[PDB]
RNA sequence: AAGCUUGAGUCUCGUAGAGGGGGGUAGAAUUCCAGGUGUAGCGGUGAAAUGCGUAGAGAUCUGGAGGAAUACCGGUGGCGAAGGCGGCCCCCUGGACGAAGACUGACGCUCAGGUGCGAAAGCGUGGGGAGCAAACAGGAUUAGAUACCCUGGUAGUCCACGCCGUAAACGAUGUCGACUUGGAGGUUGUGCCCUUGAGGCGUGGCUUCCGGAGCUAACGCGUUAAGUCGACCGCCUGGGGAGUACGGCCGCAAGGUUAAAACUCAAAUGAAUUGACGGGGGCCCGCACAAGCGGUGGAGCAUGUGGUUUAAUUCGAUGCAAC
RNA sequence: CUGCAUGGCUGUCGUCAGCUCGUGUUGUGAAAUGUUGGGUUAAGUCCCGCAACGAGCGCAACCCUUAUCCUUUGUUGCCAG
RNA sequence: ACGACCAGGGCUACACACGUGCUACAAUGGCGCAUACAAAGAGAAGCGACCUCGCGAGAGCAAGCGGACCUCAUAAAGUGCGUCGUAGUCCGGAUUGGAGUCUGCAACUCGACUCCAUGAAGUCGGAAUCGCUAGUAAUCGUGGAUCAGAAUGCCACGGUG
RNA sequence: ACUAUGGUUUUUAUU
C-alpha cells in the first residue's frame, strides 16, 4: 500500500569474510541466541566440505546459483474462481533465500547433536530426496512437477 | 487514439494521453469548429476513391 | 499427432477457431509432431449464419 | 338559387419501400434412412446424478427424407388506423410522393347505434412434430424444493378453414384545422445541366435528436407540442372491494357488454429532498489478506461474570462499547 | 430512586476527513450549493475547473523533543594524566 | 430507619461448563558445578550489612547511612564441563501426609514460608482458530504500590536480539 | 468465458 521502503543494510561478517554466512547464524537460531548457532559455524562444515567445493569458506558458497529461485507460481483469487499465475524473482530476493530453509528439519529430532543434524540436511541441499523436500521443490510445484490445474 | 510514429515523441496534440473513456476533445463540441473545412477534406477524399 | 504417423505428413496448413483456452498449446504439442506449420489462419466468427439466431431476454 | 378556386377529388411521363397474398428459388446442423470411417466414455455442475454406452453411446463421411427458422446488407433508415411487416425473384394488389400543363367546383369535418380490424394466449377439425417446451416424472441443493440448476416429456411452437377481440394495445396524450422560432444529422423525388462532381444551386415529399418561447407539482410535451384557439364526440366527481356481484345478450366456453352496494376508512393519491442501508455501479486504505512465523481450546493450575446453591451469595454492566 | 429534570464526567465510530457559517448563487419551496468534477495528498493537503470568494471546528500552524554542532556546573557521580 | 456501632456468616459456598492467562508432554532439554556483564525503583514500629546457629524458613549478635556516600543486591539468559539417546522418562506436577519458621485481637475456618514423605493425569490437543513490525517481536533477568501478613491481577527497568 | 444454497430477531421518550 503506502509503505513499501524497503530493504535492510548487511555486511559481510568480520570473522569470515562471507556477506552469506552472517546471514547463517539467524538460521537454526532461537531467542536472539546467535552463540549458539557460532559454535556450530565452520566447526560442523568439515563433514561438508567432503562433498561440496573445497575449505569451509566455499563449501556453501558454490552452491549459491542453486539453492536460490530464479521462477515461482502465485496463487490469486477472483470471484468465485482460484488462480495461479507463473512469475518472475525480483533481483534482490533473486539475490537472497540462499539459507532460509536449507536446514529446516535440524531443528527437532531426538537423534544425534546440531553439529550433526546440520551435516545431514546440508547432504539433501543439492539433491532434494531427503527430509521437507515440500519447502524447496514448490516453485515448480504448480508450473512443470504438475500440470493438472491448468 | 494513435496514428504512425508519434512514439518516438513528440508530435504535438497528444491524443493518445489521458485515456481513460468519455467526455474526451469536449474543447471542439458546441459551435465555432467545422463549417466548409471537413467538406473540402471529404470531397478531396472522394476525388481519390476513383477506380 | 501420433495416430498419423504412417500417412507421411510434412507440410501442414492450421486453421484455428473459436476462443476457448485450449488454442495455443495445440499448436506447440503439434509442431512437437515433426511437420511444417508456417501457415496458421485464425478464422473465429464475425458470426454469420446460424438460422437467425434466436436471442430475445437481457443483456 | 347561380358562381369562385383557395379545403376535397382526377389524368400524362416518372419515384422510394420489412405494406398484403400466392407461386417460384436455396443451404445449414440437431434429426431421420442406408452403406462406409471409427471409439471409451458421452451430457451437465459449485460438485453430480437420473439418463445414454463397447451390442459402438460419442464423433463423422456419402447420397436421399423432414420441421421450426432466415445471419449478411440494415443505417437514431422505411410502410400504416392500430395490432403487425426484414433470405431473394415474379404475378396480382393497398397506401404515399415529383416536373409542367389540363380539369370537377365545397363534392369537406365529427358521430349514439351500426359497420370493419388481434401481438401473444385459450379452443373446434385435419395435417405437422427436427430443437425446445407449460403439465407430468426423476437427479441436485434445502430441517422444504414440490423451484431457480440438470435429464426426459404432453398440450404448445407451425400450416389451414374457423371460434373468442385481450394488453404496459405505450409517447397511458379522442378526432380535425390553423397560427407560433432556431440548429445538427439522415432520407426520397425534380428543374437546368451527356452532373462528366466521387454532383452544384433552386425546389416538392419524408425525418431523429438538441431546444429560444409557452404549459406543468415535478417529471414530461415542444412548431412533429401536453403552446394559443375553434368544430364534433365521450369521461370523472373521496378512498377499502371491483368490470367483482345480480340480469339479458353473443360465444362451445374462459369471456365481452351496461355496472353497483350492505359493511368499512374520515381518508387516500402524484413528484422527488435529507437521513438509513445494500447481497448495488465505481474509487481509496488498514495484519482485513497475501507470504512468512510463533501461539489457543484437550491435561493440571491461577481467576471471574453468567448457571447451580447454603443462610446472603450486595448492586449495576449482556452488541462493536460487560465479564 | 433515576441522567425518561439537571451540575459535571465518561463510552465508540476516530483521532477518520469530515461538519458548518458570512456575503452571494440554485429552486415554486422545505432546502441545496459553497464542500460532488480535474491533477494530487497523511488529510476539506495543495492547486485548477466551476457560481462562487472567504471564515470557524477537525487537520495544520504554533510548541516540545530525538539523530549533529556549541556552552555552564564536577564530589558522594567520573578517573586519559 | 432505607440512619450504623458490636459479634458471627460470607463475597475463596458448587448438582454447569467456559473465557483469558500460566505450566507441562522436555534433548539449541532438565538438573548440578565452573565463567562473564546491568538499568530502574525502595529505605524513621527504616534499609538491614557482616558473623554464628538451625536440614531451612528464620532467630541472635550487630556495622554504616537517613542515604550519588551505607543498605535492599552473587542480575539471568549466553559460554564451558558432567549426563540420558526417547523411555509416561533423571520428564511431569495435582492429591494424600509429616515437622518446623513468621505476622496478627485472632490464621480450626477463609494466609505466607521452609525442609522432607506419596507421586495421577499429560505422549502437543473437538467443530475449528489468534496475532504481526525494527532496539520492535522474541526470550531471560530486576524493581514497586495495595500489607502487620498476603497474587499467576496491576504498574514499571536492563541484557541478548 | 462462470461459484451453488442465509431462513429468524415479537420494544420505547427526541425532556
Amino acid at each position: 500500500r503506502r509503505r513499501v521502503i524497503g530493504q535492510r543494510k548487511i555486511l559481510p561478517d568480520p570473522k569470515f569474510g562471507s556477506e552469506l554466512l552472517a546471514k547463517f547464524v539467524n538460521i537454526l537460531m532461537v531467542d536472539g541466541k546467535k552463540s549458539t548457532a557460532e559454535s556450530i559455524v565452520y566447526s560442523a562444515l568439515e563433514t561438508l566440505a567432503q562433498r561440496s567445493g573445497k575449505s569451509e569458506l566455499e563449501a556453501f558458497e558454490v552452491a549459491l546459483e542453486n539453492v536460490r529461485p530464479t521462477v515461482e507460481v502465485k496463487s490469486r483469487r477472483v470471484g468465485g474462481s482460484t488462480y495461479q499465475v507463473p512469475v518472475e524473482v525480483r533481483p534482490v530476493r533473486r539475490n537472497a533465500l540462499a539459507m532460509r530453509w536449507i536446514v529446516e528439519a535440524a531443528r527437532k529430532r531426538g537423534d544425534k547433536s546440531m553439529a550433526l543434524r546440520l551435516a545431514n540436511e546440508l547432504s539433501d541441499a543439492a539433491e532434494n530426496k531427503g527430509t521437507a523436500v515440500k519447502k524447496r521443490e514448490d516453485v515448480h510445484r504448480m508450473a512443470e512437477a504438475n500440470k493438472a490445474f491448468a | 487514439i494513435k496514428v504512425r510514429e508519434n512514439e518516438p515523441f513528440d508530435v504535438a496534440l497528444r491524443r493518445f494521453k489521458r485515456s481513460c473513456e468519455k467526455a474526451g476533445v469536449l474543447a471542439e463540441v458546441r459551435r465555432r469548429e467545422f463549417y466548409e473545412k471537413p467538406t473540402t477534406e471529404r470531397k478531396r477524399a472522394k476525388a481519390s476513391a476513383v477506380k | 499427432a501420433d495416430a498419423v504417423k504412417e500417412y507421411g505428413i510434412k507440410n501442414l496448413e492450421v486453421m484455428v477457431k473459436g476462443p476457448g483456452p485450449g488454442r495455443e498449446s495445440t499448436i506447440r504439442a503439434l509442431n512437437a509432431a515433426g511437420f511444417r506449420i508456417t501457415n496458421i489462419t485464425d478464422v473465429t466468427p464475425i458470426p454469420h449464419n446460424g438460422c437467425r439466431p434466436p436471442k430475445k431476454r437481457r443483456v
